[PDB]
């Protein structure tokens, strides 16, 4: 009644018929899927929401459903970034036997930083993650500015 | 790192020792969020993809 | 079924539950011993069937 | 060296002024003192910082690694324990304070306690599993308890191949509990990954004789004995091939008198129960093993003469095809594959393949075998060659077998052509097995049936691919593993050929048995094949996935002949002559089309090597190549004729094959080979075929009798050039008399036409 949560239904399926479609080897195809498939209804819920006059109470669910939708395809953005990053982590740890050069400067100090350091590279993850969110809100505006 | 691995000379000025002084931690950052006064982040901070997004990255 | 249906008198409706079952059925039973590394007739639970059926057809 | 390091040192403590910046140089100043293994030097120096810096958890990791080199475990473990309090995020260094302390006391209650915070940081970790168990076998039978219940809730994440399942079989042997071994054997062999290991297999036979020598009289162990009997024997024939491939001679002689000992135990039991069942097939086995054995004694033995060996060897796996194949029932519910049928074909395909090669080039050859060897003598010179005569015939399973019932028939290839399809499921595809067919039936004149096992592995794929200059994954066909199968058995058998080619013997077998020829395929072609498996069959472990596609993204690139391949000329000359030969070999136009066009796509490949070589350049070979390059097949100057003949008769059939006839026919008329010819004589006989007999008008006729004539006077050139050069039938694709069962049949064509 509510025209958001009778378009989010298809999502159900559309979740099962991209999990049928992969394995625990395209595990991250998936989830980028997932991104696509909430960005899109995230898109579709957004040319319903700035078509709605404002104060018209029945939107109040297709704004709700927007914005559930918008946090989970970030959600999933989060998700497909830090368990890719610590699944190829454990994978390369028994190898890096790496040696620092007596001359690096601080661009080549933090390129091995970078390899080092998980806990840097994972919060630097939160970090991209974060000015993708802040992106993603500004879209094409930039030259709409009138000074 | 930096500070530690390029050994500069005769720099005579500090970074703040509040911040170069800084123990960093994933789960005192998720602290530190729920000990603001900015009454709109502990009402974000209580919702449940913000909850998620906090356990994904610890 | 059949069983519940003759004994509530429901003579039709054990007769319905009869039409339910295709008629082959009784062969199907033998087509599926003879194949794969079974006995002459299908097992003990189902022999007893197969007479219990030709009852209720009787 | 440490001068250099001083010299770097002086002169940037010379560009210091106050003390407090010559500490801040310390860490660099004692890194390079390490890297002169200068430890008390860097010691100096990394402390000598860390009093300016008290709170740096590198600093402090670095002392703990140099105290580390210095064997000083807890001053290591107190700098990273330090290092661990200034930053909590190294997980890594939790668990090596847990190596420190389990590795100087093992009764340390922080030793627990860091293990502890080890596994509460990495669950599923053999690292902690092995800390555990150093832990609890040293807290006696307090421990043993709390080890039975880490070795069973660690089993049930499946880390460690081998180690946990013979220590769990080792404590309950100790403990008496041996149906509770044997039990979990019977779990543990459904793990295919413990059926590979030489130590597990040695365990379980060992578990299974030591609950044999438990059991009693009762009517409930007249079932146990059933089973570990049959259990024994498949794990003996298991435990036999595995030290056939990876043990000494007498390491397998031993084995094999142990396996005729347990088969002399069983031999009583006249009747038709599973172990009857299992017991027909394991004689089967171990002759196929005995035969095995003589062929791996005649590999080492330099004084040995190789016809007594081979002789033996050839009536081993007579008797080991002639053991009948288990006559089953399979179920309609089990959706297992009957282990004695996979172990049935697998034995039939490698006895019968193995006698091929041992009877090769001879007659009568079956027959010298059975006449000398099908008797009494033959079984003691059987027996005093595998056991040597220290041991009772009486007592053995050999020793008073029969091998007088016996047949002379030679192995028939349809036959193998169904047991290489029950073979290639016992060794799932395995690129070893899969090349040692390849090179069985590249002893024959008949080709491999490799489409039918590639179809048979690898089901979900298409035939050929539209998309040929690209090297995704998700572009891979059935062609690329053919080709590629083709390339492995191809340099295999040219790296046989060529050790052949010095002291070779017609009592030599080409080919040696699956348990006993090495390595035929290099770990690169298996590291590919091995990753086109786990692609394809989605058993590609997580962020592994990215290495194996960029392995297999690496090598399509190679089998496709793109850019920069680096293959030798003749292999793709054999893979345009295999694929050629394999599609006008099969009744179905898109089969053709497929085969023909991806022999054609290697051969308008090889045109332009070709028109390097017949320069006098050479081409460049890679420095590592996925196909070596052999000297013994390098293209000569006056072969330039043929591979650009042969060329184009391929595009000619390819085109025939597309419907352009007439650019077919004007090829196959400008080059006037014998092969042309061939061809040009079924396009004309064809062009009789496709004319609807049912009242032609006599224009049709006339056309119709014109193709007739154009297909007879084909059919005679290939008489005429054939008679006057007795090479041109060996370019021939039929029988010279196949030319002339059509020659007869066109001019009765022709005349049968001609009287009325």
């Amino acid at each position: 009644d509510d025209p958001g949560e009778a378009a989010s239904m298809s999502m159900f399926s559309d979740f099962l018929q991209s999990f049928l479609k992969h394995s625990s080897s395209t595990v991250f195809d998936l989830v980028e899927e997932y991104e696509n498939i909430c960005g899109s209804q995230v898109n579709i819920l957004s040319k319903i929401v700035s078509r709605a006059t404002p104060g018209l109470q029945k939107f109040s669910k297709t704004a709700s459903m927007l914005w559930l939708l918008q946090q989970e395809m970030v959600t999933w953005r989060l998700l497909a970034s830090l368990y890719r990053d610590r699944i190829q982590s454990a994978l390369e740890e028994e190898s890096v036997f790496a040696v620092t050069a007596v001359n690096a400067s601080e661009k080549t100090v933090v390129e091995a930083l970078f390899q080092r350091d998980s806990l840097v590279r994972q919060s630097q993850l939160v970090v991209d993650w974060l000015e993708s969110i802040a992106k993603d809100e500004i879209g094409e505006f930039s030259d709409n500015i009138e000074f | 790192e930096i500070q530690t691995s390029v050994a500069t000379l005769d720099e005579t000025e500090e970074l703040p020792r509040e911040y170069l002084g800084a123990n960093w931690t994933l789960e005192k950052v998720f602290e530190e969020l729920q000990a603001t006064d900015k009454k709109r982040v502990l009402e974000e901070n209580q919702e449940h993809y913000h909850i998620v997004q906090k356990f994904l990255i610890l | 079924i059949m069983r519940k249906f003759l004994a509530s008198k429901k003579h039709e409706a054990a007769k319905e539950v009869f039409v339910k079952i295709p008629q082959d059925s009784i062969a199907e039973i033998y087509n599926q011993c003879e194949e794969q590394g079974m006995e002459s007739p299908l097992p003990a639970e189902d022999d007893n069937a197969i007479r219990e059926h030709l009852c209720i057809r009787a | 060296s440490k001068a250099d390091v001083e010299r770097y040192i002086a002169s940037v403590q010379g560009s210091t002024p106050s003390p407090r910046q010559k500490s801040m140089k310390g860490f660099y100043f004692a890194k390079l003192y390490y890297e002169a293994k200068e430890y008390d030097l860097a010691k100096k120096y990394i402390c000598t910082y860390i009093n300016v810096q008290e709170r740096d958890p590198k600093a402090h990791r670095f002392l703990g690694l140099l105290y580390e080199l210095e064997e000083n475990t807890d001053k290591a473990v107190e700098c990273y324990r330090r290092s661990v309090e200034l930053n909590p995020t190294q997980k890594d260094l939790v668990l090596k304070i847990a190596e420190l302390l389990c590795k100087n006391d093992v009764t340390d209650g922080r030793a627990k306690y860091w293990l502890e915070r080890a596994a509460k940081l990495f669950p599923g970790s053999p690292a902690i599993y092995k800390l555990k168990e150093q832990l609890l076998d040293c807290e006696g039978e307090d421990g043993w308890n709390k080890l039975f219940d880490l070795i069973q809730s660690e089993l049930y994440v499946r880390p460690d191949d081998v180690h946990v399942n013979i220590r769990l079989v080792e404590v309950y042997r100790s403990t008496k509990r041996l149906k509770d071994a044997v039990a979990h054997c019977h779990e543990a062999e459904r793990n295919i990954a413990l059926r590979s290991s030489l130590e597990w297999n040695s365990c379980v036979v060992q578990t299974l004789k030591e609950y044999l020598e438990s059991l009693q009289c009762l009517e409930s162990d007249k079932s146990d004995w059933r089973a570990t009997n049959t259990d024994l024997l498949l794990a003996y024939a298991n435990l036999m091939l595995l030290t056939l491939s990876t043990r000494d001679v007498q390491e397998s002689r031993e084995l094999l008198q142990s396996f005729d000992s347990a088969l002399q135990s069983v031999k009583s039991l006249g009747g038709n129960d599973e172990l009857s069942a299992t017991f027909l097939e394991m004689k089967g086995h171990f002759y196929m093993h005995a035969g095995s054995l003589l062929l791996k004694m005649g590999q080492h033995s330099s004084n040995v003469q190789w016809r007594a060996l081979s002789e033996l060897a050839a009536l081993c796996y007579l008797i080991a095809f002639q053991v009948p194949r288990p006559k089953i029932k399979l179920i309609k519910g089990e959706a297992g594959q009957n282990l004695l049928e996979m172990m049935a074909c697998d034995r039939l395909s490698q006895s019968g393949h193995m006698l091929l090669n041992l009877s090769r080039g001879k007659q009568d050859f079956l027959k010298e075998i059975v006449e000398t060897f099908a008797n009494k003598s033959g079984q003691s010179a059987l027996y005093d060659a595998l056991f040597s005569s220290q041991s009772p015939k009486d007592t053995s399973f050999l020793g008073s077998d029969d091998i007088g019932n016996i047949d002379v028939r030679e192995p028939e290839l349809e036959d193998l052509t169904r047991y290489d399809v029950g073979a290639i499921r016992a060794h799932n595809g395995s690129l070893q097995h899969l090349t040692w067919l390849g090179l069985q039936w590249n002893s024959l004149p008949a080709l491999p049936g490799i489409r039918k096992w590639l179809k048979q592995l690898f089901h979900h794929l298409p035939h050929e691919t539209s998309r040929l200059e690209t090297n995704a994954p998700e572009s891979i066909c059935i062609l690329d593993l053919e080709v590629f199968l083709l390339g492995v058995v191809y340099t295999s058998h040219l790296q046989l050929k060529e050790k052949c080619n010095s002291h070779h013997s017609s009592y030599q077998p080409l080919c040696l048995p699956l348990p006993v020829c090495k390595q035929l395929c290099t770990e690169r072609q298996k590291s590919w094949w091995d990753a086109v498996c786990t692609l394809i069959h989605r058993k590609a472990v997580p962020g592994n996935v990215a290495k194996l596609r960029l392995l297999v993204q690496h090598e399509i690139n190679t089998l496709r002949a793109q850019e920069k391949h680096g293959l030798q000329p003749a292999l793709l000359v054999h893979w345009a002559e295999c694929l050629q030969k394999t599609g006008s070999g099969l009744n179905s136009f898109y089969d053709q089309r497929e085969y023909i066009g991806r022999s054609v796509h290697y051969w308008k490949k090889v045109l332009p090597l070709l028109k390097i070589i017949k320069k006098k350049n050479s081409i460049p070979e890679p420095i590592d190549p996925l196909f070596k390059h052999f000297h013994s097949v390098d293209i000569q100057a006056s072969e330039i004729v043929e591979y650009e003949e042969d060329a184009h008769i391929t595009f000619a059939i390819l085109d025939a094959v597309n419907g352009n006839i007439e650019d077919a026919v004007t090829a196959f008329e400008s080059i006037k080979s014998v092969v042309s010819y061939w061809n040009l004589a079924l396009i004309f006989h064809r062009k009789a075929e496709d004319i609807e007999n049912d009242a032609l008008s006599p224009e049709e006729q006339e056309e119709c009798k014109n193709y007739l004539r154009k297909t007879r006077d084909y059919l005679i050139k290939i008489i005429d050039d054939s008679d006057s050069n007795l090479s041109v039938v060996k370019k021939l694709p039929v029988p010279l008399e196949s030319v002339k069962e059509m020659l007869n049949s066109v001019m009765q064509e022709l005349e049968d036409y001609s009287e009325g």
